[PDB]
């Protein structure tokens, strides 16, 4: 699983929004957080499906 | 917005709701068929939704009018945000009565400590996530350019300014991107970005609409 993984969830300075699934490494899972729409992370996924996929 | 206040049903009549099929951004009406928001938010196919107070139920005041042509600033940076405007042109002239109604442009900039009505549908919580079904109000003042730079090392250009609460605890969020920002019964600001929401030291960054007025106008007559 990639290192993105470990990032936190970044919402970015934008104030769009758009929801999205980060992985939380402490729970172990995928959790919603808002997306405003500018710069962020790649611990970023439209789907929940994908960021379990890619880092659960 | 966090640490603001229920506005009540349309006492904010010039906000819209932009909706690509759930509420994204606000925006202002200017005229009966002229939107203002944020560049930032443009998309194609936004619906703009004049009338909002709950924007989960239809109350019976809303109109619901797609966008015919979405405009962004022909200088809008999007890796600065420098320019952060956009106008959108209704499909159909809006009915304006006194829930759907305009705001004036500026005729001159507003100064620091100016107090400022900023509104929206945006998150309401600092740390989490909590969108609200009714349109939420916050007054905050305009900081001073020297606030803003200090907040920002190098971020704020002359077409950007700072307004909210060094302290934190009061500011827009996400969701309230494109939204007004009137002072003194102007539109002076479009809501754009910021660092987190509600932040200590991170006060909420605003497009400076005094700067775009002939824009505004030009982009008007010529569309
Ligand atoms: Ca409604």
């Amino acid at each position: 699983r990639p290192d993105f993984c470990e990032l936190p969830a970044d919402t970015g300075p934008c104030r769009v929004r758009f929801p999205s699934f980060y992985y939380n490494p402490d729970e172990k899972k995928c959790l919603e957080f808002i997306y405003g729409g500018c710069e962020g992370n790649a611990n970023n996924f439209i789907t929940k499906e994908e960021c379990e996929s890619t880092c659960a | 917005i966090v640490g603001g206040y229920t506005c009540g049903a349309n006492t904010v009549p010039y906000q819209v709701s932009l909706n690509s099929g759930y509420h994204f951004c606000g925006g202002s009406l200017i005229n009966s068929q002229w939107v203002v928001s944020a560049a930032h938010c443009y998309k194609s196919g936004i619906q703009v939704r004049l009338g909002e107070d709950n924007i989960n139920v239809v109350e019976g005041n809303e109109q619901f009018i797609s966008a015919s042509k979405s405009i962004v600033h022909p200088s809008y940076n999007s890796n600065t945000l420098n320019n952060d405007i956009m106008l959108i042109k209704l499909k159909s002239a809006a009915s304006l009565n006194s829930r759907v109604a305009s705001i004036s442009l500026p005729t001159s900039c507003a100064s620091a400590g100016t107090q400022c009505l900023i509104s929206g549908w945006g998150n309401t919580k600092s740390s989490g996530t909590s969108y609200p079904d009714v349109l939420k109000c916050l007054k905050a003042p305009i900081l001073s350019d020297s606030s803003c730079k200090s907040a920002y090392p190098g971020q704020i250009t002359s077409n950007m300014f700072c307004a909210g609460y060094l302290e934190g605890g009061k500011d827009s969020c996400q969701g309230d991107s494109g939204g007004p920002v009137v002072c003194s019964g102007k539109l002076q600001g479009i809501v754009s970005w910021g660092s987190g929401c509600a932040q200590k030291n991170k006060p909420g960054v605003y497009t400076k609409v005094c700067n775009y007025v002939s824009w505004i106008k030009q982009t008007i007559a010529s569309n």
